[PDB]
């Protein structure tokens, strides 16, 4: 049960996982997320606005 | 009880609860008697006629001789505290004569009901700890 | 193991038991039911409170003794004190609802009477003077959950301002025909003997699709002792009747502010 | 994924007019330099790791400093030193407390670690064997201990850690253990609705998150017994939130704290230092 | 012909026009919706109004003036005391709701100033005593219809049971935060040269699926003038703010008796 | 496995009774 | 001889055991079991009893 995964590159690349215990509340730090949705809170509109168009019309 | 007794080994517990009610008097006695629980917030019910505003069963005394009344899970958190507490209060028990008991002559005319408590199977516990419900002089 | 003298019956929040029925009666055959489009007439989108006001409400108890000469409710007017379902009721113009009536009343095997419990759509009662027709006052008409009694004499008032009450004469029905055809009516009894409870469900009855509540009951519930309540070790005994009902298939049109009734 | 790349542009004379929009609509400006200037091409290969909530939240941080102390203890005041009991709690400290505080609700797993040092109290009492730390959670419910040596440390139920002088840091890991679906940073309200006439207290009631928060103590003591020389301890308890989820932004606390709500002090409420003027560079 | 700057809002028997608008907001890109099975919590059949209670209630208006310093409501205290929905909010233990919040407030081409309006969930404020923490009463904390107002200057109570209420400090948001970052949370801007409305919809936001609703209030609205009013020919002129605001797929747990909070 | 979920669920009119037991029994 | 099993869940999947010793009694805690019957304590009845149905008949 060994993950093996892409390490943060340095100054100049995989790493091993096992976990070791029952509960995955005793695992190591979650992994990488890059998700992101900034306009739900830059953009919350109801109407779509597109940027070239007039923001009231 | 019994049920007490096991959610102090533990903090947090959910789910309905099972009360059966066992009447004891004479055959010749009848009654209708009604039961109700109350999901807090409100004024505790003093009166029937707020008590029959909750979640409530009206019960037929005859041959078959016990009644189950639920307090059905209706909480705000997922889990209540296994304390007295007021943010996971449960709400209120409340029981009325809905008609009255009634017994012909040479009969008892005072009498006794039993009360069990039970967990439903939608019931789990979390998070266990020591009872205050035992200890010992050091 | 089913039995026509065992019964449950649930609605919302609510459960009756009974150990000592007799059937239950289900008024002209008809199970109330929700509006249809194809009978419709307000056209604004109803509300329908469905748990919140169809569920058993219990009204205060009344006491049977050998001297009764019986009593009456009205509805929706007997509820309209009662939870949400008297909330909907007053804020809004229009209304119509279905009921589940059960009636409780238990003794024991030595005691003996009967109860006739009738179910009567538009129950007109006859006034109280005799120097107007028709001269009841509003409050009079609708007492709310403690409803009225039946009398066995007929007393019409001296003045027109004093007699305008129910003249509920029992044998005449308070309404000038004879009690005993009252079985035209959807009933049951209720013979100690024999049963502790009836059970009425009745759909909406009128001559319209939906009407104002606090104007116009569409039902009276009537319980008349047709045999005196006897038990021999004490005559003077009495016994509790306790009415219980559930409002069912809600339907409400025409919100607004709430209507607060005259209280005198 | 990485952080955006400029493309390639030149100028415009157009009605499409990107520099102009209306903030009245709640949306913030979105304009970027491709929109109002002339850029070159840049490929740009860097990354926001560093401000995802794991790595933003995934530091051990102090959030308390309990003491406790072993001695022949005579009166009630020292017989309380012996032991220390502290309702849990991230707001005793401010630095993981503000943090936190960008958020309105959180979901992590803890990761508690222990730093626990001595020194003695006086040196013409001789000397001190190596001393045992017990550690003990005590949920909501469970008898807390009235002395040091009392039947509620042997703990057949509650997690206790011991602790041995002078080992690594003690550490465990602790699951969500919200009895709603997520941490409340804040909380809007009450524990319970006062009624109309009633009797009970309405004068010296509180509000917010304190009355309806409640993580249980941890205790702690030394097992030992007395030895002629009077060691005191400290016990730093950190906390790192772990395996992160949170929920609904806020400004965060720009004044100090002054206790365990969002209140604030009258001579602590002017953050900014003034500017000599509006054109200050 | 369709524009930005004209809608219709129409929610049971009511309904909202602007023809000065600016979009509308729908909080953190989510519009309300009813509780489904897979998160349920209370396992009793709920109470959906609909209708009687999803539809805008207007409040009393309040008046801007170049000296104001701003307005908040919570919400759903705000609306406690509105028609039927204040009526469900009461008879249930628990429930939830999500808004369309609807501020209106137009002047003249010749008038300036800019209003922020600010959707804030758990909008906990500061108390007005430095003797201590989190003190405030049930009765400050939940002034219904009327709101409170911000002020400019903190005068913390000499003696803590004077200072049981919010010190609503403008630019500290009441709440030890700087308002000029308020910009995170929901908002629009009423702007007079711009637009005469501000429109938010807000879903249900909570740790829990459902909640105390006499207990705890998930939002905050918060109105600050973030330009001051200024209208040349009369600089102490006033123009009204008028809040509307209609709760959106409400759903109830918990019947009983009424909830009758108390008011001192 | 998990505890029990509940079904939706209205209500009855019904010679089914099973809010009413013998405890009696032992059950 | 290394055992891959689920871990139980936490805040937001799988650990790896392995028993180092000779004896069972050696080694971790019992794997979670969800076994229950608790009809034999709460309905240890010789006739069936069908809820909906009288309990006594
Ligand atoms: C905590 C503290 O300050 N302890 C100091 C003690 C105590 O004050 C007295 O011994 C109490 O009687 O005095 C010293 O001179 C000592 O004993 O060597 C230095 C020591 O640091
Ligand atoms: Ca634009
Ligand atoms: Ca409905
Ligand atoms: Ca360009
Ligand atoms: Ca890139
Ligand atoms: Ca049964
Ligand atoms: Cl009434
Ligand atoms: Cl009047
Ligand atoms: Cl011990
Ligand atoms: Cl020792
Ligand atoms: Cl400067
Ligand atoms: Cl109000
Ligand atoms: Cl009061
Ligand atoms: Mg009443
Ligand atoms: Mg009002």
């Amino acid at each position: 049960g060994a993950q093996v995964s892409s390490q943060k590159v340095g100054a100049h690349v995989n790493y091993t996982t096992i976990n070791y215990y029952k509960d995955s509340a005793s695992n190591a730090a979650s992994k990488l997320d890059f998700s992101q949705d900034p306009s739900k809170f830059t953009e919350p509109v109801k109407d779509i606005m597109i940027k070239t168009a007039p923001a009231l019309n | 009880t019994m049920l007490g007794e096991i959610l102090n080994y533990y903090t947090h517990w959910t789910g309905s609860l099972r009360f059966t009610f066992l009447f004891c008097g004479s055959m010749m006695a009848t009654g209708k008697i009604l039961l109700s629980y109350s999901p807090p917030g409100a004024k505790p019910p003093t009166t029937r006629k707020d008590a029959m505003l909750g979640t409530h069963i009206i019960w037929d005394l005859g041959l078959q001789s016990s009644c189950t009344m639920l307090a059905p899970w209706i909480s705000n958190t997922v889990y209540r505290r296994c304390i007295k507490d007021d943010f996971t209060e449960g709400g209120y028990i409340t029981c009325f004569y809905q008609t009255r008991i009634v017994v012909p002559s040479g009969t008892p005319t005072s009498m006794f009901m039993l009360a069990f408590v039970s967990a439903c199977p939608d019931f789990s516990v979390r998070l266990l700890r020591d009872t205050n419900h035992i200890s010992q002089r050091t | 193991g089913y039995s026509d003298r065992v019964r449950q019956i649930t609605l919302g929040n609510s459960t009756i038991t009974t150990q000592e029925a007799a059937n239950a009666v289900v008024a002209y055959g008809e199970w109330p039911s929700y509006l249809d489009d194809k009978e419709a007439n307000p056209i604004d989108a109803p509300t329908e409170p469905d748990v919140s006001s169809n569920r058993f409400y219990t009204l205060d108890s009344v006491q049977w003794k050998s001297t009764s000469r019986g009593w009456w409710w009205k509805l929706p007017d007997a509820l309209k004190d009662m939870g949400m379902f008297g909330q909907n009721m007053y804020y809004h113009y229009l209304g119509r609802s279905g009921y589940t009536v059960h009636v409780q009343c238990n003794a024991s095997k030595f005691h003996q009477g009967a109860l006739g419990v009738f179910a009567i759509p538009e129950y007109v009662m006859a006034c109280n003077t005799e120097a107007k027709t028709s001269y009841v006052s509003y409050v009079n008409a609708n007492p709310g959950e403690k409803g009225g009694v039946f009398d066995n004499a007929y007393n019409p008032s001296a003045e027109a301002s004093e007699g305008r009450k129910f003249a509920a004469l029992d044998y005449l029905l308070g309404c000038g025909v004879l009690a005993g055809n009252a079985f035209v009516y959807p009933h049951q009894i209720i013979n100690l003997r024999t049963n502790n409870s009836a059970t009425l469900v009745l759909p909406y009855v009128n001559s319209l699709a939906i009407d104002c509540m606090a104007k116009h009951n569409n039902w009276g519930l009537v319980i008349l002792p047709l045999c005196k309540l006897d038990y021999a070790p004490n005559s003077s005994t009495e016994i509790p009747i306790t009415v219980t009902i559930a409002p069912m298939f809600t339907e409400f049109n025409g919100l607004r502010n709430i209507t607060v009734p005259a209280t005198q | 994924p990485t952080a955006q790349s400029t493309p390639l542009t030149s100028g415009v004379n157009s009605q499409e007019v990107p520099a102009l929009t209306a903030v009245e609509t709640g949306a913030s400006g979105q304009a970027v330099p491709s929109d109002v200037i002339e850029t070159r091409h840049v490929v740009n290969y860097k990354t926001r790791s560093e401000s995802t909530l794991e790595s933003f939240f995934g530091r051990s941080a102090c959030v308390t400093i309990l003491e406790v102390e072993n001695f022949n203890a005579t009166t009630d005041a020292d017989r309380k030193k012996q032991f220390t009991t502290w309702a849990i709690t991230y707001t005793d400290t401010v630095q993981l407390r503000r943090k936190l505080e960008f958020f309105t609700y959180s979901r992590f797993d803890l990761e508690m670690t222990f730093v626990i040092t001595e020194r003695y109290y006086a040196s013409n009492t001789g000397h001190a064997r190596n001393q045992v730390y017990q550690l003990m959670y005590i949920p909501p419910g469970a008898p807390r201990p009235t002395a040091w040596d009392d039947y509620t440390w042997q703990s057949s139920s509650n997690p206790s850690v011991f602790y041995t002088y002078g080992s690594a840091p003690p550490r465990m890991s602790i699951p969500y253990v919200g009895i709603a679906n997520a941490y409340s940073h804040f909380y809007d309200g009450f524990a319970r609705v006062p009624l109309k006439d009633e009797t009970v207290d309405s004068g010296d009631t509180y509000y917010g998150l304190v009355t309806i928060n409640d993580f249980g103590t941890l205790a702690v003591r030394v097992v030992n017994e007395y030895n002629p020389a009077r060691i005191t301890s400290k016990i730093r308890v950190y906390m790192k939130p772990k395996h992160v989820r949170c929920w609904c932004p806020r400004p965060p606390r720009a004044v100090p704290y002054r206790g365990e709500g969002v209140d604030f002090k009258q001579d602590s409420i002017t953050p900014l230092t003034a500017v000599e003027n509006i054109n200050t560079f």
